[PDB]
């Protein structure tokens, strides 16, 4: 089954690599929590 | 013990990550399914879960309120299978729904980073990574209710 370890502290880290777009997107969430593109 | 922490399943394999916060464990639904979790020798069991939200919490009711800025870069603590936490800083992009809008980070890591937290600049968890779209993957801030 299942278990868990621990991995870190929840900590911003000042030395953090910035990356990554910032998209906006219209979408819609359906019944089973599945995100869909709306155009 | 407050922290982030993998979820692992039995060879052994990283299904996902979540968030030990104020004695409650912070997941999303789809890594867990609501099964019952190992910590130490105790057992962590489901308390709250929410299959449209994504998300899952256990030994309580979730503890996680803090939102998104909208203006503020943020960090995705990132823990992939295999690799030490690392954190991963971002603009937020946005989902726009007819129910209002949720920050979006455009960040694609393995699926077993799925329950990883983003992060404020004050620390504080505005969310979990790990449910999203394709346009390359943008996840969802997905956040619950306290
Ligand atoms: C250890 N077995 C947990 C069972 C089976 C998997 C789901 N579940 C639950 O107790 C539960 O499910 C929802 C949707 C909320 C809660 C509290």
């Amino acid at each position: 089954d299942m278990y868990i370890e621990r991995a870190g502290d929840i900590t911003w880290e000042k030395d953090a690599e910035v990356t990554g777009n910032s998209p906006r997107l219209d979408v819609a969430l359906d019944e089973s929590g599945d995100f869909s593109l709306v155009e | 013990t407050d922290g982030v922490y993998r979820v692992m399943t039995r060879g052994s394999t990283q299904v996902g990550v979540g968030v030990m916060q104020e004695g409650v464990f912070h997941t999303m639904w789809h890594v867990t399914k609501g099964a019952a979790l190992r910590s130490g020798e105790g057992r962590l069991d489901p308390y709250w879960g929410d299959v449209k939200q994504d998300l899952v919490s256990y030994c309580g009711p979730w503890k996680l309120d803090a939102a998104w800025d909208g203006l503020s870069e943020v960090q995705l603590l990132a823990v992939p299978p295999g690799e030490r936490a690392k954190n991963i800083q971002t603009l937020p992009g946005i989902f726009k729904t007819k129910d209002g809008d949720i920050g979006a980070v455009a960040l694609d890591y393995p699926a077993g980073t799925s329950g990883s937290p983003i992060l404020d600049k004050s620390g504080r968890v505005i969310g979990l990574y790990g449910n999203g779209v394709v346009i390359s993957y943008v996840s969802a801030i997905t956040q619950g209710k306290r």
